[PDB]
């Protein structure tokens, strides 16, 4: 999808 | 109080691209803005200089700040491994908004992102703490080296950075 | 961020009825919008082309999206079995709203419904993610093959679909 | 009633 | 989506008093409105025809709907012995509001009341689902036969009832 | 008081 | 203090059936036990003498204590309309258990039931406050006049009642 | 069912 | 609903000071209003006639209603020892507001206070149910017998009370 | 109360397989056990006679009870379309356990499953209400016609059923 | 402080 | 009832 | 997985 | 860390009755125990010497500690006007238990009660902090001067008090 | 109620700087305002006279009120060691806002800060109770003796203080 | 950071 | 009382 | 169900080291066990064969399962991106326990770890689903190639894997 | 510290 | 892993008193234990060597760890300014327990206390992480320099410290 994470980037 | 202004001189594969300056909203989120300010000055012996933007998704955001692992899995704050979400007063209202990336609640370190769009689905989950003051065209230039999956084509580096205001 | 437009070419018992286009609110619910968009292009190797609207209640809505079981007990998302309710920012404000059908909280897959009325009793339980852009008259035409219990009188099929914008 | 569910349809 | 209208022909001790018609807000509370509509037509084998108003408190409301015990202890819905409080979108804003009587949360059956005054202390504890369309004068006439403790001087009966629209 | 209940009617 | 014991002299249609005495657990539920005890002596000017058991279901329980409406909709405590569920320390462990009837949480008045079976599904919903000290055979005799719907065939009355210890 | 209530007796 | 208006004929030691009338907001809090109304007419066998205001703090409020203990530890309602906080729809908006005194949540009895100022720090903790209709000058006269600790100098008594409308 | 025993005469593709009897734990879950009992006798009209086990998974359970749609999407209870989860006193301790199938909390209708193994991952989500008294070998025989996906190989039907005690 | 209680009056 | 409070003593 | 539901059967 | 022992020399009007000694469980509830200990020695300038037991209910408890109003409406702690409920480790297991009186949660001051029976209905609402070490017979003597409503007949006074251990 | 005004005569190393007067919002937070008022008059035997402002951070605030340890670790209220957060009706809207310093929820004693900027990040965590009426220039003069870490360069003391209105 | 506490002053 | 805190030591 | 056994044939750099076999607790956590089982057989067209253990910390655990990014940032489940925490029945009781790695609640994908010690601080946050059956000394051999930071010294590879019983 | 996470590994 | 042992060599002003060794429960609280271990070796550049015990209360505990302010207001962890309460598995079971001091939830830095008594009132509020292995007699000797207020009578210092195991 459109997230802004640090480590497990998801959809 | 006076909100500080910091700058980043961006370089693409070494070749210099330009300067972005950011006003940091210390009147709303002083601890988050001070972390960003001090990692831009380098006054604690570590900071953003020389690190790169590892994920750029055109029309969404440019994510940077991982100075320890350079790939999204690191960074640290001037307060320790992680710090609390300070508050969610501000919203991701449009382009140029600067916000903290994280790996769930209260895991803020040094990674951040510059929005190139309004990203309101992120409101309440990421702390907004600044905005591009001058240099938007450099962020639009940066967009062009990213892809739908975030991979950059060229090494987008923060060549220099520091404080102005 | 720019919102995608997808189209569905409707067929009633084989005879071409017309094209409906939808704006998907990727600016509000990007993961739900992307799921519907990719299922319309068929790019993951499965999607809506050829499936039917299995339940149409005139004055309420047309429900479709079950491409695996064709009766409401299947469908799947591009992310897996089911996915989370993204957020409930948007409301079922009137005819043309596109929203997710589900079997309770966080069971979104591929089934959706197109509202032919304002359905505010469903607010907060079904994620709204799109709106008919062109062809609301084709949707009003489809309604006439429904009944109080949802069973159709002709096989209403998405003959073709894809992205436009 | 008027619900849009996937599987157990209720009144 | 066209809200139904139902009527009640009231008779005081046999004498026809007049007809009250009600609009049922199916666009806000469809399951609650359908229960009252179907009990009003009597299309499931039981319903309101011939039932009485067992409790009328002047300047407050008239309560009826108990077609099994005729005294406040019975009634039932078309969905079963009881059903859920659908939602609390509507408020008890003034006279002629139709709301569900209950014995605490999620105990809706068939008993209802017609408010002859704004009853806002009840807001959020009783589901509002309809409003008097014509015949408020009949309800004022009904009022007159009640007492401070709710007992009535004459048998107020729903001589006939059905749907109009 | 002024309630509309089904069965234990209170004040 | 010491746990009081009260007695009921039961009469079927006027004919003496026998006496049932109960121990009231004032050491666990003192406010619930004082209520029942004062309603048995009648010392506050109202009470159980003369009332009936209005609902008896064989192999489950005998319910009584509605001295005002005699049918299940009345009764009242020595503390007022209703009073709080004191605590749920004691459980429904078998025949002989005396427990409060209610119409949801915190609506205790004067209605009680004497269990003729273990009713563990009622644990945590009904306050247990006593047990049959002597006279279980008389309770088993009362059982005979009930039915699966609770209706009796004889008027089972508390002809006299009071305190022993 | 088998309940002991005061007013709305349910199944 | 039509709102009751009750009166108090106040006597300071000997001489009649004057009459204060109150509108009771039965349209907002009917159970709390009926309790004050009934205790002012004395229709249930006990009430306010003869009681005194036992704590008056100039510029804050006059508190009374303890007809059993006269010092602040008693009073009782027409419903029993205590009754629930009905709702907190109304606010302590200014002088002449009539509100319930209590000893924490759901401990309303008969004690009330007449505010001689806006007391918004009490909102949400005390149920507001009335307003001085005519006679504020008499409450202002009462004021002048208190002290910072509430001690009165004269027995401020409700010589008579009843219902006007 | 005494716990009822019901039987099912299972038939595979028309030919009679055998009888399974069940003890229903009316002492634990009276409402759920009564629902199953009345549906086994067919006393309210409808019931399990003639229905099929639509999903059998070897080593896990046999699911049946959908007498309206025969495929997992229907059935109804004697109390209405759905009823509440009564309590979770009992656990899925092993083979022969009879438990309620559902579609989330409080959606119990008529569908059930006979456990052929201990299924403790379902504890707290499905109400256990009975156990196979005689005929476990018939349930084992039934297992043979299932699949890892539930598909049966022959129509397994409840040819006759009713109560015994 | 300025409270209106019944029994333990506090500051 | 049997409580030990400071001020509003109840039953 | 191994659930016993009515309508949307999951893994 | 030796638990303290405090004593009270009790007097009936003027007659010396005897000494009760208490062990204070400072190993479980140190703050509650320190409050009582310092009020017994009178070291902070105020305390229990000369105060009376204002409420004795035979077979329940003796209540004292209000040295400011002497009627149950006062008292204060060494920490301020009120202090938090420290914890609920200890239970009211039987005679001689010493526990704090309060007016709801977190209102501890100086009032306490010595139980003459097990009072488990009070567990979790009153903090237990001590036990009668010697002199139970003097408490059993004090009982004789109370009544069911709690009023004494003689003035039971703490003639002297202090620390021993 | 009339909002009190108190004054502080500030001295820098003994030399007079000037007077700051404060209006205390007793209309909103009466317990918090009476604590600060009584500590400025010193009527209860202790108070602010002679104490110093131990932490001044220019453009943020001046902190004082620790009259027992003079370093931020002491202070006490007139109600005892600590008292609860009264309410959070008022906000830190700008320079001259007077608010309570604390060490987490409900740990108010006597320390306060005078804001020299809008500090909205503190809303909901610190009780606002007053505002500089006259003497803002004196507060800005005090600012000049602080530093980014709070150290004062001269001893800033409350030479005298008391109530004006 | 910028807090006003009494005792453990944090950043 | 007997607490072990860092900064505001209470009773 | 019957608990499956899977095996891994471990190779260090290139050389065969040995085989570890695991009992998967499908009787407790069937959805988590099935995901591991199918990723070991590789039946869904992706799985563990060829992946490496990317983080081994001696005396703590061996972490593997990231068959996509091979560094801790990837992996997918057979149900989609991630799936729910099934239940926390089992505990990290000692060496040989197999548990799921995650990035906070409900982010289970394919990464797992084999504990070489009891790790009870992880109880309630990581789903335990299996245990080493044969081959504990192979995991002990693997341990020796780890470091306190998890970096291995040789590339430890799952050369082959599948189901046994 | 000693955690087993996927992406942001902490102390 | 294996539970590390650390040692402290205590000095009273100048004179060496003795060594205390501690087992750190890394099998229960690994993050809290590693923090104390690393501060005892001083391996990150700061730690306990040379700091003093600033508060000793005989019969309760000895508190140390504030190496930055040396008075109770400082200290810091190897993870930053503060870190989370890891878990509350272990209890304060008796003398020689080592637990973390804090200023409310999740404020662990470097301050700790060594219990010289069983302090169970602190359970659930302070994280226990160690136990005195040899040297309890030295902690006993340290006790002698404290007082009811914690003030030490001598400068009790950690002359040396490091790891043994």
């Amino acid at each position: 999808x459109l997230l802004v994470t640090a480590g497990l980037v998801l959809a | 109080m006076v909100n500080p202004t910091v700058f980043f001189d961006i370089a693409v594969d070494g070749e210099p691209l330009g300067r972005v300056s950011f006003e940091l909203f210390a009147d709303k989120v002083p601890k988050t803005a001070e972390n960003f300010r001090a990692l831009s000055t380098g006054e604690k012996g570590f900071g953003y200089k020389g690190s790169c933007f590892h994920r750029i998704i055109p029309g969404f955001m440019c994510q940077g700040g991982d100075f320890t692992r350079h790939n999204g899995t690191g960074g640290k704050s001037i307060y320790g491994e992680k710090f609390e979400d300070e508050n969610f007063i501000l919203k991701h209202t449009g382009p140029g908004i600067l916000s903290m990336a994280n790996a769930g609640p209260n895991t803020n370190g040094s990674q951040f992102f510059i929005c190139t769009a309004k990203t309101e689905w992120l409101d309440g989950k990421h702390v907004v703490f600044g905005k591009v003051k001058e240099g938007m065209n450099i962020v639009e230039a940066m967009e062009r080296f990213g892809s739908r999956n975030g991979k950059t084509s060229k090494k987008i580096t923060i060549a220099d950075c520091g404080q102005l205001e």
